[PDB]
Protein backbone atom coordinates (compact mmCIF):
# COMPACT_ATOMS: atom_id res chain seq x y z
CA UNK A 1 0.00 0.00 0.00
CA UNK A 2 1.22 3.77 -1.23
CA UNK A 3 0.54 6.68 -0.12
CA UNK A 4 -1.50 9.55 -2.27
CA UNK A 5 0.52 12.07 -4.01
CA UNK A 6 0.10 15.84 -5.49
CA UNK A 7 3.20 16.80 -7.78
CA UNK A 8 4.26 20.01 -8.86
CA UNK A 9 6.08 19.54 -12.23
CA UNK A 10 8.37 22.25 -12.56
CA UNK A 11 11.03 21.85 -14.93
CA UNK A 12 13.65 19.70 -12.41
CA UNK A 13 11.32 17.18 -11.16
CA UNK A 14 10.18 16.65 -15.17
CA UNK A 15 13.59 16.16 -15.40
CA UNK A 16 13.96 13.36 -12.93
CA UNK A 17 14.78 9.92 -14.31
CA UNK A 18 11.12 8.47 -13.35
CA UNK A 19 9.78 5.41 -15.05
CA UNK A 20 6.10 7.38 -14.86
CA UNK A 21 3.86 3.88 -16.76
CA UNK A 22 4.53 2.26 -12.76
CA UNK A 23 3.17 5.04 -11.30
CA UNK A 24 0.16 6.04 -13.77
CA UNK A 25 -2.30 3.82 -12.35
CA UNK A 26 -1.64 5.21 -8.72
CA UNK A 27 -3.78 8.13 -6.85
CA UNK A 28 -1.16 10.78 -8.29
CA UNK A 29 -2.24 14.24 -9.59
CA UNK A 30 0.56 16.19 -11.41
CA UNK A 31 -0.15 19.95 -10.76
CA UNK A 32 1.60 21.54 -14.29
CA UNK A 33 2.60 24.93 -13.25
CA UNK A 34 2.62 27.06 -16.79
CA UNK A 35 3.58 30.18 -15.32
CA UNK A 36 7.29 28.17 -14.70
CA UNK A 37 7.37 26.17 -17.14
CA UNK A 38 7.87 27.51 -21.01
CA UNK A 39 6.08 24.97 -22.95
CA UNK A 40 3.95 22.03 -22.85
CA UNK A 41 5.37 18.91 -20.22
CA UNK A 42 7.27 16.05 -21.60
CA UNK A 43 5.68 14.55 -24.15
CA UNK A 44 6.87 11.10 -22.77
CA UNK A 45 5.83 11.92 -18.92
CA UNK A 46 2.25 12.86 -21.08
CA UNK A 47 2.32 9.70 -23.31
CA UNK A 48 2.80 7.32 -19.69
CA UNK A 49 -0.76 8.40 -18.56
CA UNK A 50 -2.51 7.97 -22.05
CA UNK A 51 -1.20 4.47 -22.48
CA UNK A 52 -3.40 3.76 -18.96
CA UNK A 53 -6.34 5.78 -19.81
CA UNK A 54 -4.83 8.21 -16.59
CA UNK A 55 -4.08 11.33 -18.32
CA UNK A 56 -7.19 13.24 -15.93
CA UNK A 57 -4.24 13.28 -13.70
CA UNK A 58 -1.99 15.59 -15.20
CA UNK A 59 -3.86 18.94 -14.43
CA UNK A 60 -2.33 22.19 -16.26
CA UNK A 61 -2.62 25.61 -14.15
CA UNK A 62 -2.38 29.27 -15.64
CA UNK A 63 -1.55 30.98 -11.92
CA UNK A 64 0.29 29.62 -9.10
CA UNK A 65 -3.18 31.26 -6.96
CA UNK A 66 -5.23 27.85 -8.52
CA UNK A 67 -2.35 25.68 -8.15
CA UNK A 68 -2.13 26.10 -4.58
CA UNK A 69 -6.42 26.21 -4.20
CA UNK A 70 -6.23 22.63 -6.60
CA UNK A 71 -3.66 21.53 -4.05
CA UNK A 72 -6.00 22.51 -0.95
CA UNK A 73 -9.25 20.81 -2.50
CA UNK A 74 -7.00 17.62 -3.98
CA UNK A 75 -6.37 16.98 0.00
CA UNK A 76 -3.63 14.52 -0.94
CA UNK A 77 -1.50 12.75 1.79
CA UNK A 78 1.64 13.59 0.34
CA UNK A 79 2.45 17.22 -1.44
CA UNK A 80 6.26 16.64 -3.62
CA UNK A 81 7.41 20.18 -4.89
CA UNK A 82 10.76 22.26 -5.30
CA UNK A 83 10.94 25.55 -4.39
CA UNK A 84 14.64 26.57 -6.08
CA UNK A 85 12.30 26.46 -9.66
CA UNK A 86 10.47 29.60 -8.29
CA UNK A 87 12.89 31.73 -6.38
CA UNK A 88 15.57 33.93 -8.51
CA UNK A 89 17.95 33.04 -5.22
CA UNK A 90 7.20 29.56 -1.26
CA UNK A 91 4.54 27.28 -0.41
CA UNK A 92 1.74 29.34 1.76
CA UNK A 93 0.81 28.65 5.15
CA UNK A 94 -2.59 27.26 4.52
CA UNK A 95 -1.57 23.76 3.08
CA UNK A 96 -0.64 22.03 6.07
CA UNK A 97 -4.01 22.31 7.21
CA UNK A 98 -5.03 20.04 3.61
CA UNK A 99 -2.13 17.77 3.09
CA UNK A 100 -0.26 15.65 5.77
CA UNK A 101 3.04 15.29 4.34
CA UNK A 102 4.77 18.02 2.34
CA UNK A 103 8.43 16.88 0.86
CA UNK A 104 10.48 19.66 -0.40
CA UNK A 105 13.46 19.51 -1.74
CA UNK A 106 16.59 19.94 -3.97
CA UNK A 107 18.06 16.94 -3.85
CA UNK A 108 17.38 14.15 -6.64
CA UNK A 109 17.63 11.05 -4.19
CA UNK A 110 14.55 12.33 -2.07
CA UNK A 111 12.39 13.49 -4.93
CA UNK A 112 12.58 10.02 -6.21
CA UNK A 113 12.48 8.24 -2.76
CA UNK A 114 9.21 9.87 -2.01
CA UNK A 115 7.41 9.23 -5.56
CA UNK A 116 8.67 5.25 -5.70
CA UNK A 117 8.16 4.52 -2.07
CA UNK B 1 -52.37 22.47 3.97
CA UNK B 2 -51.74 19.52 2.14
CA UNK B 3 -54.89 19.95 0.13
CA UNK B 4 -53.01 22.80 -2.09
CA UNK B 5 -49.89 21.58 -2.25
CA UNK B 6 -51.22 17.58 -3.27
CA UNK B 7 -53.09 18.77 -5.43
CA UNK B 8 -50.47 20.88 -7.41
CA UNK B 9 -47.74 18.41 -6.86
CA UNK B 10 -50.21 16.30 -8.75
CA UNK B 11 -50.38 18.26 -11.78
CA UNK B 12 -46.55 18.77 -11.73
CA UNK B 13 -46.50 14.99 -11.87
CA UNK B 14 -48.52 14.93 -14.89
CA UNK B 15 -46.65 17.98 -16.79
CA UNK B 16 -43.16 15.88 -15.64
CA UNK B 17 -44.36 12.75 -17.45
CA UNK B 18 -46.28 14.35 -20.46
CA UNK B 19 -42.94 16.64 -21.05
CA UNK B 20 -40.29 14.26 -20.31
CA UNK B 21 -42.12 11.39 -22.22
CA UNK B 22 -41.57 13.14 -25.81
CA UNK B 23 -38.73 13.90 -27.76
CA UNK B 24 -40.07 16.39 -29.88
CA UNK B 25 -38.03 19.21 -29.22
CA UNK B 26 -41.18 21.66 -29.10
CA UNK B 27 -43.08 20.44 -26.43
CA UNK B 28 -39.54 19.19 -24.49
CA UNK B 29 -37.52 21.64 -24.36
CA UNK B 30 -35.28 19.29 -21.46
CA UNK B 31 -33.91 17.13 -24.34
CA UNK B 32 -30.59 15.96 -22.67
CA UNK B 33 -30.34 18.68 -19.90
CA UNK B 34 -32.91 16.81 -17.52
CA UNK B 35 -32.75 13.01 -17.91
CA UNK B 36 -35.54 12.41 -15.69
CA UNK B 37 -37.30 13.75 -12.64
CA UNK B 38 -39.69 11.26 -10.24
CA UNK B 39 -40.84 10.35 -7.04
CA UNK B 40 -38.41 8.07 -4.92
CA UNK B 41 -41.30 6.55 -3.39
CA UNK B 42 -44.56 7.26 -5.27
CA UNK B 43 -46.86 7.05 -2.25
CA UNK B 44 -45.13 9.67 -0.73
CA UNK B 45 -44.83 12.41 -2.98
CA UNK B 46 -42.36 14.79 -0.53
CA UNK B 47 -39.30 13.61 -1.77
CA UNK B 48 -38.37 13.64 -5.74
CA UNK B 49 -35.56 12.72 -7.16
CA UNK B 50 -33.87 14.10 -10.98
CA UNK B 51 -31.07 13.48 -13.53
CA UNK B 52 -29.32 15.78 -15.12
CA UNK B 53 -26.88 16.12 -17.96
CA UNK B 54 -23.92 18.82 -17.79
CA UNK B 55 -24.18 21.25 -20.05
CA UNK B 56 -22.31 21.68 -23.26
CA UNK B 57 -19.06 23.90 -23.30
CA UNK B 58 -18.18 22.89 -19.45
CA UNK B 59 -16.11 20.25 -17.12
CA UNK B 60 -19.26 18.78 -16.35
CA UNK B 61 -19.89 17.23 -20.18
CA UNK B 62 -20.77 13.63 -20.73
CA UNK B 63 -21.68 13.35 -17.13
CA UNK B 64 -24.95 12.81 -15.33
CA UNK B 65 -25.69 14.32 -11.64
CA UNK B 66 -28.10 13.45 -9.43
CA UNK B 67 -30.52 15.88 -7.66
CA UNK B 68 -32.22 15.33 -4.54
CA UNK B 69 -35.54 17.57 -4.38
CA UNK B 70 -37.46 18.00 -1.29
CA UNK B 71 -40.81 19.62 -1.06
CA UNK B 72 -42.36 21.31 1.98
CA UNK B 73 -46.08 20.81 3.11
CA UNK B 74 -46.07 25.00 2.35
CA UNK B 75 -45.57 24.36 -1.54
CA UNK B 76 -45.61 26.27 -3.72
CA UNK B 77 -45.52 29.29 -0.85
CA UNK B 78 -42.27 28.50 -0.07
CA UNK B 79 -39.99 27.03 -2.65
CA UNK B 80 -38.17 23.34 -2.40
CA UNK B 81 -34.81 22.42 -1.04
CA UNK B 82 -32.65 21.11 -3.92
CA UNK B 83 -29.23 19.94 -3.17
CA UNK B 84 -26.91 17.21 -5.46
CA UNK B 85 -25.39 13.84 -3.60
CA UNK B 86 -22.70 13.87 -1.54
CA UNK B 87 -19.60 13.69 -3.27
CA UNK B 88 -20.87 14.29 -6.62
CA UNK B 89 -19.46 17.88 -8.51
CA UNK B 90 -16.87 20.28 -7.82
CA UNK B 91 -19.25 23.71 -7.89
CA UNK B 92 -17.82 27.44 -7.39
CA UNK B 93 -21.58 27.55 -5.60
CA UNK B 94 -22.25 23.93 -4.36
CA UNK B 95 -20.74 22.22 -0.66
CA UNK B 96 -19.88 19.33 -2.81
CA UNK B 97 -19.44 17.58 0.93
CA UNK B 98 -23.58 18.24 2.12
CA UNK B 99 -24.29 18.67 -1.50
CA UNK B 100 -25.78 21.80 -0.79
CA UNK B 101 -26.60 24.38 -3.93
CA UNK B 102 -26.78 27.67 -3.57
CA UNK B 103 -29.51 29.35 -5.86
CA UNK B 104 -30.96 32.51 -5.89
CA UNK B 105 -34.41 32.00 -7.53
CA UNK B 106 -35.01 29.52 -4.07
CA UNK B 107 -35.02 32.43 -1.58
CA UNK B 108 -37.83 34.12 0.33
CA UNK B 109 -36.99 37.38 -1.24
CA UNK B 110 -36.79 36.01 -4.95
CA UNK B 111 -39.29 33.07 -5.08
CA UNK B 112 -42.53 33.14 -7.66
CA UNK B 113 -45.48 30.47 -6.39
CA UNK B 114 -45.64 30.36 -10.43
CA UNK B 115 -42.06 28.61 -10.57
CA UNK B 116 -42.47 24.91 -10.63
CA UNK B 117 -40.15 21.95 -10.32
CA UNK B 118 -38.74 21.43 -14.28
CA UNK B 119 -37.60 25.17 -13.97
CA UNK B 120 -36.01 24.34 -10.61
CA UNK B 121 -33.92 21.77 -11.54
CA UNK B 122 -33.42 23.78 -14.83
CA UNK B 123 -31.79 26.63 -13.05
CA UNK B 124 -29.74 23.90 -10.99
CA UNK B 125 -28.28 23.42 -14.82
CA UNK B 126 -27.95 26.50 -15.88
CA UNK B 127 -25.75 27.04 -13.16
CA UNK B 128 -23.02 24.60 -13.94
CA UNK B 129 -22.59 26.46 -17.32
CA UNK B 130 -22.81 30.30 -15.09
CA UNK B 131 -21.39 29.86 -11.97
CA UNK B 132 -21.65 32.93 -10.04
CA UNK B 133 -19.35 35.60 -8.66
CA UNK B 134 -20.96 36.85 -6.16
CA UNK B 135 -20.51 33.95 -3.00
CA UNK B 136 -19.13 30.80 -3.20
CA UNK B 137 -20.00 27.69 -1.52
CA UNK B 138 -16.66 26.23 -2.17
CA UNK B 139 -14.14 29.05 -1.46
CA UNK B 140 -11.25 27.13 -3.14
CA UNK B 141 -12.74 26.32 -6.37
CA UNK B 142 -14.61 29.83 -6.27
CA UNK B 143 -10.73 31.06 -5.51
CA UNK B 144 -9.46 29.26 -8.85
CA UNK B 145 -12.30 31.21 -10.89
CA UNK B 146 -11.82 34.57 -10.00
CA UNK B 147 -8.23 33.86 -10.51
CA UNK B 148 -9.08 33.31 -14.42
CA UNK B 149 -7.55 30.15 -14.30
CA UNK B 150 -9.57 28.26 -16.32
CA UNK B 151 -7.32 25.06 -17.24
CA UNK B 152 -6.95 24.48 -13.70
CA UNK B 153 -10.82 24.81 -12.99
CA UNK B 154 -11.19 22.64 -16.46
CA UNK B 155 -8.83 20.26 -15.48
CA UNK B 156 -9.75 19.47 -11.73
CA UNK B 157 -13.45 19.12 -12.21
CA UNK B 158 -13.10 16.76 -14.93
CA UNK B 159 -10.21 14.92 -12.77
CA UNK B 160 -13.25 14.81 -9.90
CA UNK B 161 -15.45 13.46 -12.20
CA UNK B 162 -13.14 11.12 -14.14
CA UNK B 163 -12.24 9.41 -10.81
CA UNK B 164 -15.51 9.29 -9.98
CA UNK B 165 -16.31 6.48 -12.31
CA UNK B 166 -13.28 4.15 -11.46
Amino acid sequence: ARKSKCIIMSKSIQGLPIKWEEYAADEVVLLVPTSHTDGSMKQAIGDAFRKTKNEHKIIYCDSMDGLWSCVRRLGKFQCILNSRDFTSSVVPEDIGRFVKFVVDSDVEDVLIDTLCN
Amino acid sequence: MADTCMSRIVKEYKVILKTLASDDPIANPYRGIIESLNPIDETDLSKWEAIISGPSDTPYENHQFRILIEVPSSYPMNPPKISFMQNNILHSNVKSATGEICLNILKPEEWTPVWDLLHCVHAVWRLLREPVSDSPLDVDIGNIIRCGDMSAYQGIVKYFLAERER
